[PDB]
Order: structure tokens, then sequence, then C-alpha cells
């Protein structure tokens, strides 16, 4: 499964197994039983 | 349950703990004290001048 | 002077309710058999780890307590009062006389001289112990009224101490002091150490009996 | 500011109270209310006072408290007793009902038929036989006396007969 | 009627070991409290 999006630079440590945050309590969860990996690169060339 | 407890289709002659029981919370209560100082914040909110 | 406690100074550590049991606690207490000052009638004394302090007579010549680190301005400071009147537990930043007192016309309250920020207010022969300690934050004080049969000696006994008040305050201490009403018309000191005790409760649920376990070997 | 009462709005007077809720070191202070609830007994219930929090059931009691005590326990330093902070009233503490569960077989080369013990459970808790050791469902009650078949317990001890 | 220590000895240590046993459910074994009802609300489940 890929889940492709963009999000703002900060909540770039809200994608991660298990934690609290406006973006991962509201917008996207991870299990804490994830098994996989996140890869975030810098876009506003874009 | 004796079965799956034993993993065995045949049973002999005995007693066998099989399970616990427990009855549950019907509800919960919460309690504490009355009330004496709720701030009588009438006096801020409510002057006269 | 110097003098000797018995058992003296065992307070309820907790609101815990016990039937007859015996039970095992550490916390502050004052050793048995101890070295007390002895005061008559009054001078600053240190607190470093919260203070036993009994007293005794008919009239009321000890009229409270004053609590802190420099027992003037620049810092805050606890004050307890009693005038004929009742208790007036106070938290303020004073300016405290080096010699403060109360007078007996009937008037009175050389005490301070100032009552500034006031951050905590309140108004409202014979033996009077007191235990006061201060542990986060807060100032509890146990007390007990025994009456004795003699006027102004330390006596005998086991008598355990309830309760009394708590203050959420914050402040600091490191020193205290006494008040007295003057001429115009006895008390103790000890002090608390980290123990061990075997409180013995009754079936009511108050402590009759206690031992040290830290004064001999049979203890 | 002079004021008067045929001023258009955003220029007649405003009352204002800014609250600011400040935090320095102490032990405590203010706080919101606490809700509460009514005072059920005798069901297994889960209660709440003042943060003593546990399970069980809850009944009037014969203890005398000293004024200033909050709640009791036992040997072994389990919560048997508590007061409640409005009636000022002592109840005792029950833990709620539980044991384990024995099925007595005659055998299935022999039968199917199956009977229940639920031990050291009163029988209203759950034909119908009360021994010692517990409760006991799907056996008849006897008057006479065999050699001991299956053990029961306390004396008791049951049996295929006859077909039953 | 005015010795029993062998029929005692055996009652003695067996209640003694069953207080052992219940006194054990109130230590930390290093963690934050004894009550799981405190671990369930002063922690997140993580
Ligand atoms: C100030 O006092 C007044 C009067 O006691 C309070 O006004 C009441 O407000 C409630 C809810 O809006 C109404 O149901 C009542 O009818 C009002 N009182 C009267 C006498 O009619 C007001 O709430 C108080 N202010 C604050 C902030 O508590
Ligand atoms: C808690 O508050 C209630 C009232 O809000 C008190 O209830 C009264 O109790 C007395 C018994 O002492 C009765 O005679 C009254 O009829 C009760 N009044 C009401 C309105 O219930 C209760 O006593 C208070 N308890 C404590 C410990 O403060
Ligand atoms: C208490 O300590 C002082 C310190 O010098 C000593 O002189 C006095 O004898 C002691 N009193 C007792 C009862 O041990
Ligand atoms: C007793 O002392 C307190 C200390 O401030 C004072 O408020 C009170 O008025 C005094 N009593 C009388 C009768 O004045
Ligand atoms: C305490 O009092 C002094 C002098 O009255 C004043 O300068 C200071 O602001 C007061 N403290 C606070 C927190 O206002
Ligand atoms: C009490 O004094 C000590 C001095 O070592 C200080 O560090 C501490 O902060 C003071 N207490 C409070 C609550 O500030
Ligand atoms: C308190 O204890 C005494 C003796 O232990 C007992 O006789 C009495 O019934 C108890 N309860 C009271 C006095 O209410
Ligand atoms: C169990 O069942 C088998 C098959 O019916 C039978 O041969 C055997 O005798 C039985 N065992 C008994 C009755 O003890
Ligand atoms: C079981 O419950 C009944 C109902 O209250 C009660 O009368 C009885 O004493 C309890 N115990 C036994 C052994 O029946
Ligand atoms: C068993 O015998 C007793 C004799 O006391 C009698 O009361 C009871 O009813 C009998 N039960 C049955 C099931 O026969």
């Amino acid at each position: 499964y890929a889940d492709s999006f963009v999000i703002r630079g900060d909540e770039v440590r809200q994608i991660a197994p298990g934690q609290t945050g406006k973006i991962a309590d509201y917008n996207y969860k991870l299990p804490d039983d994830f098994t996989g990996c996140v890869i975030a690169w810098n876009s506003n060339n874009l | 349950e004796t079965k799956c407890t034993l993993k065995s289709f045949t049973v002999e002659k005995g007693i066998y703990q099989t399970s616990n029981f427990r009855v549950q919370p019907t509800e919960s209560i919460v309690r504490f004290p009355n009330i004496t100082n709720l701030c009588p914040f009438g006096e801020v909110f409510n002057a006269t001048r | 002077a110097y003098t000797n406690s018995f058992t003296r100074g065992v307070y309820y550590p907790d609101k815990v309710f016990r039937s007859s049991v015996l039970h095992s606690t550490q916390d502050l207490f004052l050793p048995f058999f101890s070295n007390v000052t002895w005061f008559h009638a009054n001078p600053v004394l240190p607190f470093n780890d919260g203070v036993y302090f009994a007293s005794t007579e008919k009239s009321n010549i000890i009229r409270g307590w004053i609590f802190g680190t420099t027992l003037d301005s620049k810092t805050q400071s606890l004050l307890i009062v009693n005038n004929a009147t009742n208790v007036v537990i106070k938290v303020c930043e004073f300016q405290f006389c080096n010699d403060p007192f109360l007078g007996v016309m009937e008037s009175e309250f050389r005490v301070y001289s100032s009552a500034n920020n006031c951050t905590f207010e309140y108004v409202s022969k014979n033996l009077r112990e007191f235990v006061f300690k201060n542990i986060d934050g807060y100032f509890k004080i146990y007390s007990k009224h025994t009456p004795i049969n003699l006027v102004r000696d330390l006596p005998q006994g086991f008598s355990a101490l309830e309760p009394l008040v708590d203050l959420p305050i914050g402040i600091n201490i490191t020193r205290f002091q006494t008040l007295l009403a003057l001429h115009r018309s006895a008390y103790y000191v000890g002090y608390l150490q980290p123990r061990t005790f075997l409180l013995k409760y009754n079936e009511n649920g108050t402590i009759t009996d206690a031992v040290d376990c830290a004064l001999d070997p049979l203890s | 500011y002079g004021f008067q009462p045929t001023n258009g709005v955003g220029y007649q007077p405003y009352r204002v109270v800014v609250l600011s809720f400040e935090l320095l070191h102490a032990p405590a202070t203010v706080c919101g209310p606490k809700k509460s609830t009514n005072l059920v007994k005798n069901k297994c219930v889960n209660f709440n006072f003042n943060g003593l929090t546990g399970t069980g059931v809850l009944t009037e009691s014969n203890k005398k408290f000293l004024p200033f005590q909050q709640f009791g326990r036992d040997i072994a330093d389990t919560t048997d007793a508590v007061r409640d902070p409005q009636t000022l009233e002592i109840l005792d503490i029950t833990p709620c009902s539980f044991g384990g569960v024995s099925v007595i077989t005659p055998g299935t080369n022999t039968s199917n038929q199956v009977a229940v013990l639920y031990q050291d459970v009163n029988c209203t808790e759950v034909n119908v036989f009360q021994t010692r050791a517990g409760c006991l469902i799907g056996a008849e009650h006897v008057n006479n006396s065999y050699e001991c078949d299956i053990p029961i317990g306390a004396g008791i001890c049951a049996s295929y007969q006859t077909q039953s | 009627s005015s010795a029993l220590g062998k029929l005692q000895d055996v009652v003695n240590q067996n209640a003694q070991a069953l207080n052992t046993l219940v006194k054990q459910l109130s230590s930390n074994f290093g963690a934050i409290s004894s009550v799981l009802n405190d671990i369930l609300s002063r922690l997140d489940p993580p």
C-alpha cells in the first residue's frame, strides 16, 4: 500500500507508529503495529 | 467446553475445571462532598459600578 | 534547661482507619526518649524538618507561632495568631518586630508593622501538643489537647496527635518563633527525623501504643 | 469618554473582565466542579469516592471511624470500607462474586448428560441444589448413601444411576 | 488441657505464604504505580 499526500513541514514526525497530534488524531493514523517505511521530501517548487 | 479444554472428542468420567465465572458491574457511581465554595462570580460580573 | 520526652509526638500519619492490628510505618517522628529544649517565661529557633511543640498553663500565654525563612519583608512568611477572640491564620509579607508579642485596657499586638501582598487570609492545668511539618507546598499541623494534673512540667504517657489543618501555601520555611501575652495589669521544642515505628491500633481505630524500632535491641 | 445614550454602537460603553489563570509552583488551588450521582447499594458497581477507585458491592456497616478518617483497610492492605463525602456514612465494600466452574460427566462413552458446579457461589447469583462446595445444577439430590463415585466435596459425591 | 506445635507450624507456613502472595500486588517492580487504573489514566496506549 502506497499512501501518497502532502503535509505541512512541521508534522512530518506525526507520521510515525504511535503518537498524538492534530494531524495524527484527525486526518491520518498508523497502527502501533506498523511495519513499513515512511519517505518524505520537500515541495514548494512544485 | 470440556472437549475444548481437554483437547479430545472423548472424555472419561470425572469432574473437570473448565472456566471461571464472575459477576459484572451493573453501573458506575461517583461520590464527593457538598458545595460551599462555588465562587460567587456575581460580584465581579454583577457590580453596580 | 533540657528535658527528656518519654513517648511523645505520635501522630496519625494518614486518613486510613485500622481495627485491632499492628501496623508499621516509615515517616518523620520524634524519637523516643529525646533531648527536648526547655524554655521559661522568646528566641528565633530553626525548623529544618518539622517540630514538636508542647506547652502548659491555665491562662493563655502561648498565643501562636510565626514561621518562615527571614521573618520580615523581601520574602513571604506565615503568621498564626490568637487574640482573646479566635485563631487568625495569615500569609503576607510582613515586617516583624525582632521581639514581637502582644499585651494584656487589654490592648496588644506589637507583633508586626507591615501586612503587604497577602496571599492567604483566614479569621473567625492544660497540655497542648502540636506537630508542624511542611511537605510539597502543604503545611500540615497535627495537635492534641490533654489535661494535666500538674501546672507546668512535661508529664509521661502516650497520646496520639490528630490532624487539624492543611494549607496549600508553597512558602519556604527555615525559622520560627513564639508569641506571648505580656504582664501589664513553659514550653519545649523537639525536632523530627525519619524513623520507623510500629503502631498498635485499637478496635475503635485509635493508636494506643507504639514501638520505636531503633531505640535498643529489644525494640 | 463623554458617553451619551444616543451614540452609535462602537461608541457606547462596554464592560470588560479579563480572567487570567496563573500557575506558580504551589501544591494546588481552585478547580472545576466534581459531578456526582446517587447511592446504589447491594449491586456490583464501579465506584469512585474522591479518587478511591474500585469495583464491588457496597452495603451499610457497623463500623465507627474517627472523624478525620476517610476509609478503612484490613490486613493485607485491601480497602474494605469507605466514607462517602456527602452523607458522612461508612459503607462496607465486598468483592463481586466470582469462582470456578466444573462439569460433572458420567463419561462420554456412557451418556451426554452433564451437571455443573459453581464453586463457593450462592445459588441465587447464577434441579438446583446448594452444597458447601458451591451451587450444583443438573443433579438430583437423593437420600440414600452409596460409595463415592465422583467427589464433589465437603462430603457430597455424584453418580449416574437409573438414566440421570 | 493445660504441644501441637507440629500441626500449628504447617498452618502458619501456609498462611505466611498466602499473605506474601497478596502483599506483592502492591509493588511497582520498576513502574510508575501499582494500579492498572493509574497507568491506563496518565499514559497513552503506546
Ligand atoms: C448576575 O445576577 C443576575 C441576577 O441574579 C443573573 O441574571 C440571571 O440570569 C439567568 C440566566 O440568564 C436568568 O434566568 C435570570 O432570570 C437572571 N436573573 C434575574 C433576576 O432575572 C446573572 O446571571 C448574574 N450574572 C452572572 C455572570 O452570574
Ligand atoms: C449535604 O447537603 C445536603 C443539602 O444540600 C444536606 O442535606 C440535609 O441533611 C439534613 C440532615 O442533617 C436533613 O435534615 C435535610 O433535610 C437535608 N436537606 C436537603 C436539602 O437534602 C446534607 O446534610 C449535607 N451533608 C453534609 C455532610 O454536608
Ligand atoms: C542534651 O544535649 C546537650 C548538648 O550539650 C547535653 O548537654 C545534655 O546533657 C543533653 N541532655 C540529655 C537529657 O541527654
Ligand atoms: C483579633 O485579631 C485579628 C487579627 O487581624 C483581627 O482581625 C480581629 O479583629 C481581632 N479581634 C477583635 C475583636 O478585634
Ligand atoms: C509585593 O509588594 C511590593 C511592595 O509593596 C511590590 O513592589 C510588589 O509588586 C508586590 N508583589 C507583587 C507580586 O505585586
Ligand atoms: C526554597 O529555597 C531553596 C533554596 O535552596 C530554593 O532553591 C527553592 O526554590 C525555594 N522554594 C521554592 C518553592 O521556590
Ligand atoms: C471504643 O473502645 C472501647 C474500648 O476499646 C469500647 O469499649 C467502646 O465500645 C468503643 N466505642 C465507643 C466508645 O464508641
Ligand atoms: C466404551 O465404548 C466402547 C464402544 O462402544 C465399548 O466397547 C466399551 O465397552 C465402552 N467402555 C466402557 C463401557 O467402559
Ligand atoms: C444464600 O442466599 C440465601 C438468600 O439470602 C441466604 O438465605 C443463605 O443464607 C445463603 N447461603 C446459603 C448457604 O444458603
Ligand atoms: C430426605 O429425607 C429427609 C428426612 O429428614 C426428608 O425431610 C426429605 O424430604 C427427603 N428428601 C427426599 C428427596 O426424599
